[PDB]
C-alpha cells in the first residue's frame, strides 16, 4: 500500500526530465533513512506546453487519482494556467521553469493574482 | 513527506475533481505547502531551499 | 423559448464593455429585419484577467449553459487559455484585446498551438 | 445567427463539459465558426470583417 504518491507533468521536450524525476524516485526508494517504511510512487503526464488548457486538465486528472504535490518542468506560456490551478485546489506545486530551446531564461512575467495564496514554489533561482 | 510523518501530521491524499459544483480543495494542502517551504536538502544543483517569496535563492555563475 | 444563446467573458476593468454589450442585445432585439422571430439571450461572467485557470473554469461553465459563441473582452494573460479551451470545444471564440491601463496594444505572441482548428477570430486589428 | 436559420443550418446549442471522461465539443461548431468568419458588418468601428487569418484587417489612424 502507497499512501506517498506525488504528480509530474512535463512538457514533451523534457524527455530527461521524467527520466531524471524517475531515477530520483528509484535512489530515494532505496534509501533506507528517508521514509523508512513508505514507497513514493507517481503519475506523470506530458502535455503541449504551449497548451494552458490542456495542462491544466491533464494536471486537474492528477488531482483526481489523488497527489500531495504536483511538479511541473514547463515553459511559462502554462506556467500561469498551473499555478493559479494550484492555488484554487491547495496543491504544492514545484515549478521548475523551461526555456524554450535553450535561450537564455528571462522572467515569466505572470503576475499571478496575489488575493489567494500561493501554493507554488520556484525551484530554479531568479 | 518524511517530516509530516514524523511528527505525527499526515493527513491523506484526497481525489479532488476541477471545475464542478462541489469542487474543493485539498485540505492537507496547507500543511504540506508550510513543511515544504522551510525544507533545505543538499542535491546536484548545490542547496535546495526557499526564501520567503517561495523562490530559491541559491545560484552561481562561472 | 430562447434558442440563441451567447456567452461572454469580461475582465473586472470592463465594466464598460459589459453596458455596450448588454446594449447592443437590446437593440438587436428591437431590430425586426435581423432575427425576425428570435430574441437573443445571454449569460455574462466577470473573471479576474490575470487568473487564467480562473477564465478558463467560468469559460466552462457558460459552455455547460449551452451557448453559440463566447465573447472575450480580455488582456493577454489568459487570452491564450480561453483560445485553447475554445478550440478543444469547438465554440466561436470572438476576442476582444484588452490593453493593460490604457497602454498602447502590443501583439499578444501567443503562440498557440496550430495542429488544431482555431475557433478564435481576433475582433481588433493587427 | 440569421444567415445560418434563413439557410436552413441551425445547429442547436449543446451543454458541454470540460476536463470530464466524456468531454466532447459542440457538434455545430465548426459550421458556425465558417459561417461567423465570413460574416461582415459595418458598425461602430467602420466595418467589422474577418481575413482568413481569423483576424479583423480593417484599421486607420489620424
Amino acid at each position: 500500500d502507497s499512501i506517498i504518491h506525488i504528480g509530474a507533468i512535463f512538457d514533451e521536450s523534457a524527455k530527461k526530465d521524467d527520466e531524471v524525476f524517475r531515477t530520483a524516485v528509484g535512489d530515494l526508494n532505496q534509501n533506507e533513512e528517508i521514509l523508512q517504511t513508505e514507497k513514493i510512487t507517481f503519475s506523470v503526464t506530458f502535455v503541449d506546453g504551449n497548451n494552458p488548457f490542456q495542462a491544466v486538465q491533464e494536471a486537474c486528472e492528477l488531482m483526481n487519482q489523488g497527489i500531495l504535490a504536483l511538479v511541473s518542468s514547463i515553459g511559462c506560456t502554462s506556467a500561469g494556467s498551473l499555478q493559479s490551478l494550484a492555488d484554487a485546489m491547495h496543491i504544492p506545486h514545484l515549478f521548475i521553469q523551461r526555456s524554450t530551446a535553450g535561450t537564455p531564461r528571462s522572467g515569466c512575467g505572470l503576475t499571478r493574482s496575489n488575493r489567494n495564496d500561493d501554493y507554488t514554489l520556484s525551484v530554479r533561482p531568479p | 513527506f518524511h517530516k509530516k510523518l514524523q511528527d505525527r501530521k499526515w493527513h491523506s491524499m484526497a481525489s479532488l475533481s476541477c471545475i464542478r459544483k462541489n469542487s474543493k480543495p485539498w485540505q492537507g494542502g496547507r500543511s504540506m505547502l508550510e513543511t515544504i517551504k522551510k525544507g533545505g536538502v543538499n542535491g546536484l544543483t548545490g542547496d535546495l531551499e526557499f526564501g520567503e517569496n517561495g523562490g530559491n535563492p541559491n545560484v552561481h555563475f562561472e
